[PDB]
């Protein structure tokens, strides 16, 4: 029955909250049920207000716990993560597992989009593959999650007015109907609309431009204004770019970037932010600092006990 | 039925540390099955020196060897356990050696006096005179257990061996000797303590190594308690004075850290003459660490002063130094004072507290650092019984308001935790006029953690002021949030009802809180709706059976028909828990 | 007067094989060397004064290549420094450090193994457990001697910049590690935290003007350590004064050579305390300066490693040779100091006689107990070597002196040379 | 260019965004 699994899934969430990884067998079962839920979702997921929108976390699990402490615990608070759940963090396995576990348990409460780092190529370069290999001794866990990433929706639309995606606009996309026509069940292509949606960035330069990242494109204010009017959008919620203040309006408030990883890579020292959309669709921003780590920093200018 | 034992024995050779570790923890089972005679001749030689040297495995092995006396044949053959422990007392890991020394001390008591001089005392000599200083380091901890139960001739040899350790070239050995100097003197005769312990104590206290000298402070406390008070001036005080004036800040830190322990040992007479001037210097020490350590001891040190001059000394000598510390640049020094300065009010009395202590409290309440302000607020009970809180009320309130509205939410969290403590101290009347608004403002804070903390704050406040106050003051205001346009704030009302129902009782819950929960069941937001189902589940038991069948049941049944999956699940769960359907 | 050094051994022959450090242990019986590949090779002297040859004793992979996923950069496995701990017991302990991590390695000898099984044979052939009735405990048996090296502790994640020095305190507890801008104090048995005693990092990196080049603990005093800067000044700190050593107790620096390269050549690459501890030696690009710790204003002795290169600094700057970090080392009695040079030349300076000799570590003299002929460099009489003929690729950066005997280890790019006094 | 002090200044300028962006292009260029 579903009841027995639901209680089992609840136990996993509590275990994951404590930052304890699930077993390889458990992960495999979780991923299999995740695909059944995700496969039914469109490339442009219809999200209903109220909801909290979050940016990149990049496996910073302790900061993810801070995010919940600020925005509230699921399922009480509806959440919408815009990708980049892994890499550049000591706890990518726990970070992605918890979010996936919540999605299976509360499919209607939490929505997870696909970020550029949700790719087989990227994950092997930036440490997620290593983390799984070290924490499990084999690539099976990495194989499961990378397969799961293919089913993650590319974009979400909140009350038909706010459009949320990881990367940004694309030259090949002019209407949301074009996005719905894409085939997302594949590895992140190096070119095309799917690649651009996960790699594009806003820019001050007018019109389209060459992306310094080597993928996607840079779009100016004129592009954003045309896209919003064409699709009747009020705002384009965006992620994938570091911002010191957590959020950064741009293009005459047509595009807003949200970054949810405080002290990015434990070095940047930036502020993280999450955008809360009220029941009336009115938006508010909450800025938070990194969670105080227990028994840290390792290097301190106060005399340690062994030297006192 | 010996197959399970065979698995454990073979696993000792297993490469897997976890499997090998598990077998070690069950050595009692293996030894029990093998037999007493076989254990001495077969098991112990295998464990005498194991090639595998994982710290966890060796640490577990040392623990087991300390409980093997019965398994080896009782006290008659207890000495057979020495060779396994002697090897463990030589490894490089410190914790393993410490555990091994602990095991040796435990089994030493079971050695007969003849056995000690035949098997145990020679073991101490081997470790003491060993070529590796790890063995010599372990030897320091074994002298005290064997010394009492040996002849005079053996005792003289032990004291000579201990003396050599105190003069060892390796600082590691000398540190161990300094650490164990106090306990070894406790078993020595008073004549030998004056003649032999003191020269060793004096030499170690003047050692070149700072890490060795600072250990002499602990030995000072132990030796002082042993000697008569009249002999402290000649033997102990000259060394203690040097420690307080030691160039190394680390040595001075230990004096400050254990100043109260020194105060008890030396006695009131020495405290006035020597410690009080020494304490003043420590509070004015150049190193911030020393001053912070001294600050913690201000309250305890003043309390222990003899009543003949306690008040005069504090006012004339200690109090002026405290004033400088209040304005200390270092944040940590000021924080240390705040947690203990409040304790001087009972000693000095009402008049002195108002004239001298009270200005200091006001100065620290206005300090920029939140930690200093929080510390003063958290320890107001020490001053409440002396002068009354009313005098502090007009000065506490501005500090509380600033903390309650601090930009950093974690700072706001800290003050919330002390709110019930302050509310009781300040009284119901003061809380309603001044502090009630602050508590409500937290419930609508942006940060969820603050709202969660405020919700639990209401329960603690109600537990003190009673049901009647909550109904008149709190309940009508929390229910007002039910109409908040933000669904996060509306759910806060349900959270408040969950904790309030536990205390407000059946009558208040049914008549005033229950109707609000039922009304919110039609909330357009699914998040609110299934929190109503959870809320009804928690407060359902408190309600009467008639109410459950009349009102709660029809509402829960309607929720099970809700389109949203989550609402149906929790609605079904609520009925099952409440046994309504 | 001069010590007649003789060729004793040559060991070694790619980039991975290039030796990056050399260090005798306290007793001098063991000699350890590290290379760019992260490997550590320990040679043990034959104990059949002692002039026994050195033979391979242990070999292990100290550090492996790694990628910094936070900064998105590769981490070199090159071994920067090797430091031996005082012998605690039969085993041997040494600290091995790369740019980012310090590892504590235990080298121990094992000469016995367990033997005997209850549920199977030594060959691994199992048997029916039903027939197993009598238990037997395994018994250790002698085996051929083998040397095993294992990592006991890892000190990582503490340095933002590249580690350049590690030095053990005389208290047997703590050691320091100095990166470009920070010095951290470690406890040998604690890895989860460290104490940052010195931090010269400016608020704005655009104003950066000095970087720490080396740091060392005083051999005897537990509270004294020094660290040199790229500007050529040595700051002596006293840990007794305060917990944080930002305020130095002494500053050593000297007040016709104000050339464009003066700033570059003045950087101190190595600083060494004398065994007695009364004197301090520093090596810059062109000179070796010996400082009396009671004289801050100037050194008591100064020696020129290679004056002929002073006029060729322009060429050296172009080929990057000017940035080489040469090392220096005292002898057991502190009477002679050794430092390297180019063209496989290494220099010996005798303080008592103020005499200098230039020696070449070359395979051309690969015959045991053959006297090394002193070399002469001329800017050309018989047997002299022209300056223009010097090969600057052949650099002797790392050298070591036996703590008690007249035995020196000299490391070329790919070969390790051991020389002994004529006996 | 080869001075360690100069390297740190360069390392501290390309710190926050540039280095990650540079490697991203390198990874993309490698394909
Ligand atoms: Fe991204
Ligand atoms: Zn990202």
């Amino acid at each position: 029955d579903e009841k027995v699994f639901t209680k089992e899934l609840d136990q996993w969430i509590e275990q994951l909250n404590e930052c304890k990884q699930l077993s390889e067998s458990q992960v495999k079962s979780l991923c299999e049920k995740a695909k059944e839920i995700l496969t039914k979702e469109s490339n442009v997921q219809e999200v209903r207000c109220p909801v909290t929108v979050c940016g990149d976390v990049h496996g910073q699990f302790h900061d993810l716990m801070e995010l919940f402490r600020i925005g509230g615990k699921s399922p009480d608070t509806n959440y919408l993560f815009m990708g980049d759940y892994v890499d550049r963090g000591y706890y990518s396995v726990e970070t992605v597992t918890l979010l996936v576990a919540l999605k299976v348990r509360y499919r209607e409460r939490i929505t997870i989009l696909r970020g550029n780092h949700e790719s087989r190529q990227i994950t092997q370069v930036y440490g997620f593959y290593d983390e799984c290999l070290r924490k499990y001794g084999n690539a099976n866990v990495w194989k499961y999650f990378t397969d799961l990433f293919d089913y993650l929706p590319l974009t979400a639309l909140v009350d038909g007015q706010i459009f949320c995606l990881h990367g940004g606009l694309s030259p090949s996309i002019d209407t949301l109907d074009h996005i719905r026509a894409l085939d997302r069940l594949q590895e992140v292509p190096h070119e095309g609309p799917m690649c651009d949606l996960l790699w594009s960035d806003p820019d001050d330069r007018g019109g389209w431009g060459i992306s310094p990242r080597g993928a996607g494109y840079t779009f100016g204010q004129d592009i954003s204004e045309t896209f919003n009017h064409a699709n009747g959008l009020t705002l384009v919620s965006r992620a994938h770019q570091l911002v010191m203040e957590g959020y950064n309006w741009c293009h005459d408030r047509n595009v807003v970037t949200i970054f949810s990883a405080p002290n990015y890579c434990y070095r940047c020292g930036n502020q993280a932010a999450i955008m809360e959309l009220d029941d009336t669709l009115k938006y508010s921003f909450l800025q938070f600092d990194p969670a105080p780590r227990r028994g840290e920093p390792h290097v301190t200018r106060r005399t340690p006990d062994y030297f006192l | 039925s010996l197959y399970p034992i065979a698995v454990l024995i073979d696993e000792l050779r297993n490469e897997d540390v976890q499997l090998r570790l598990n077998s070690i923890k069950k050595l009692s089972t293996i030894a029990l099955a093998l037999g007493v005679e076989r254990t001495r001749s077969e098991l112990l030689p295998f464990l005498t020196d194991t090639i595998y040297d994982e710290d966890e495995v060796l640490l577990a092995l040392a623990e087991q060897l300390g409980t093997f006396t019965t398994l080896v044949g009782g006290p008659e053959y207890v000495h057979c356990l020495l060779p396994p422990l002697e090897s463990l007392a030589t490894v490089e890991e410190t914790v393993v050696r410490d555990k091994a020394v602990e095991s040796l001390r435990a089994i030493s008591h079971e050695h007969s006096p003849s056995d000690l001089e035949a098997h145990f005392v020679p073991l101490v000599k081997r470790l003491a005179g060993g070529d590796w200083f790890t063995s010599r380091t372990s030897a320091c901890g074994l002298f005290s257990v064997c010394y009492p139960r040996v002849s005079s001739a053996v005792k003289a040899e032990l004291r000579q061996y201990f003396r050599n350790l105190c003069s060892d070239d390796t600082p590691m050995v000398r540190r161990a000797a300094a650490s164990k100097l106090g306990e070894f003197a406790k078993v020595l005769e008073l004549d030998n303590v004056k003649s032999e312990i003191i020269p060793m104590f004096s030499n170690l206290a003047s050692d070149e190594q700072d890490s060795v000298r600072l250990l002499a402070v602990e030995a000072c406390v132990n030796i002082a308690q042993l000697l008569p008070q009249e002999d402290l001036e000649a033997l102990v005080m000259p060394t203690l004075r040097q420690a307080a004036e030691d160039k190394s800040w680390r040595v001075r830190y230990m004096v400050a850290d254990k100043f109260t322990e020194l105060q008890k040992a030396v006695g009131p007479e020495i405290t006035k003459t020597d410690l009080v001037p020494a304490f003043q210097n420590l509070m004015k020490d150049c190193e911030a660490e020393v001053r912070a350590a001294a600050s913690h001891k201000v309250k305890e040190f003043c309390e222990n002063l003899s009543a003949d001059c306690r008040e005069n000394v504090i006012m004339s000598q200690i109090l002026p130094c405290i004033k400088e510390l209040v304005s200390d640049a270092n944040q940590h020094v000021k924080s240390a004072l705040a947690s203990v300065i409040m304790g001087l009010s009972p000693i000095l009395g009402k008049d002195n507290t108002i004239e001298h202590l009270l200005p200091l409290f006001l100065a620290q309440l206005k300090d920029e650092c939140p930690e200093v302000r929080l510390n003063i607020i958290s320890n107001l009970d020490c001053v409440n019984e002396v002068i009354g809180i009313r005098q502090l009320s007009q000065s506490l309130l501005p500090a509380i308001v600033e903390l309650a509205e601090d930009a950093k939410w974690r700072v706001r969290l800290a003050i919330i935790e002390y709110m019930p403590l302050l509310a009781g101290q300040l009284g119901v009347e003061f809380f309603d006029e001044k502090l009630n608004s602050l508590c409500m403002a937290w419930l609508v804070d942006h940060v969820y953690a603050i709202r969660e903390a405020a919700t639990s704050n209401l329960k603690k406040l109600v537990e003190k002021f009673g049901k009647e106050w909550a109904h008149a003051t709190i309940i009508p205001k929390v229910l007002a949030m039910s109409g908040d346009p933000n669904y996060l704030h509306r759910m806060t009302t349900l959270f408040c009802i969950n904790v309030l129902s536990e205390v407000c009782g059946q009558d208040i819950t049914t008549k005033h809180m229950l109707p609000t929960v039922l009304r919110m069941a039609g909330d357009p937001v699914a998040n609110v709706r299934f929190n109503v189902a959870k809320s009804l589940q928690k407060i359902g038991p408190i309600l009467d059976n008639s109410t459950l069948q009349s009102e709660v049941k029809p509402i829960l049944e309607k929720l099970t028909q809700d389109q949203d999956v989550d609402v149906k699940y929790f609605a079904q769960e609520a009925l099952t828990v409440l046994s309504l359907a | 007067n001069d010590i007649q050094w003789c060729f004793s051994q040559v060991k070694g022959a790619a980039e991975a094989d290039i030796i990056s450090t050399v260090e005798f242990n306290h007793s001098g019986e063991l000699l350890a060397t590290g290379d760019k590949g992260g490997r550590v090779v320990i040679f043990q002297q034959e104990q059949e004064h002692s002039r026994g040859e050195y033979n391979v004793y242990s070999t292990f992979q100290s550090h492996e290549p790694e990628f910094d996923y936070l900064k998105s950069l590769e981490i070199e496995e090159k071994i920067n420094k090797i430091r031996w701990l005082p012998q605690k017991n039969a085993a041997q302990f040494l600290l091995s450090t790369n740019d980012k991590t310090i590892k504590l390695w235990k080298i121990s000898e094992r000469d016995k193994r367990p033997e005997g099984y209850n549920l199977k044979e030594e060959d691994g052939r199992y048997r029916d457990p039903t027939t197993v009735t009598t238990l037997r405990v395994p018994v250790f048996r002698p085996m051929d001697l083998m040397v095993e090296a294992s990592p006991r502790r890892i000190f990582a994640n503490a340095h933002t910049y590249h580690i350049n020095s590690i030095s053990i305190n005389s208290d047997y507890e703590t050691y320091l590690s100095a990166d470009d801008l920070r010095i951290n104090l470690w406890h040998l048995e604690i890895t989860d935290r460290s104490f940052n005693i010195v931090d010269i990092k400016p608020a704005n990196m655009e104003e950066l003007t000095e970087v720490i080049t080396a740091a060392e603990f005083h051999p005897n005093s537990c509270n004294t350590f020094v660290y040199s800067s790229s500007k050529g000044t040595i700051r002596l700190c006293d840990m007794r004064a305060s917990a944080l050593c930002d305020r130095h107790s002494k500053l050593f620096e000297e007040p016709s050579n104000r050339s464009f390269f003066s700033e570059i050549i003045s950087s101190i690459s190595d600083v060494k305390f004398s065994h007695s501890g009364r004197y301090m030696m520093t090596r810059d690009y062109l000179s070796v300066k010996i400082w009396d710790l009671n004289m801050e204003n100037r050194p008591v002795e100064t020696y020129q490693v290679h004056e002929y290169l002073r006029s060729k600094l322009c060429s050296l700057y172009e080929n990057d040779c000017i940035f080489d970090k040469f090392e220096c080392c005292w002898n057991g009695s502190d009477s002679v100091v050794m430092t390297g040079s180019y063209n496989n030349f290494f220099r010996m300076f005798d303080r008592n006689t103020k005499r200098d000799i230039t020696l070449e570590a070359s395979r051309e003299n690969n015959k045991p107990r053959t006297v090394l002929k002193p070399r002469k460099v001329c800017a050309r009489k018989k047997d002299e070597i022209s300056v223009d003929s010097l090969d600057f690729n052949k650099k002797i950066l790392h050298t070591a002196w036996h703590p008690k005997e007249n035995i020196i280890a000299v490391a070329t790019t790919n070969n390790l040379y051991i020389f002994q006094d004529k006996v | 260019h080869s001075s360690r002090l100069h390297q740190i200044k360069q390392e501290e300028g390309m710190d926050l965004i540039n280095r990650e962006t540079v490697h991203e292009r390198e990874v993309q260029t490698a394909m």
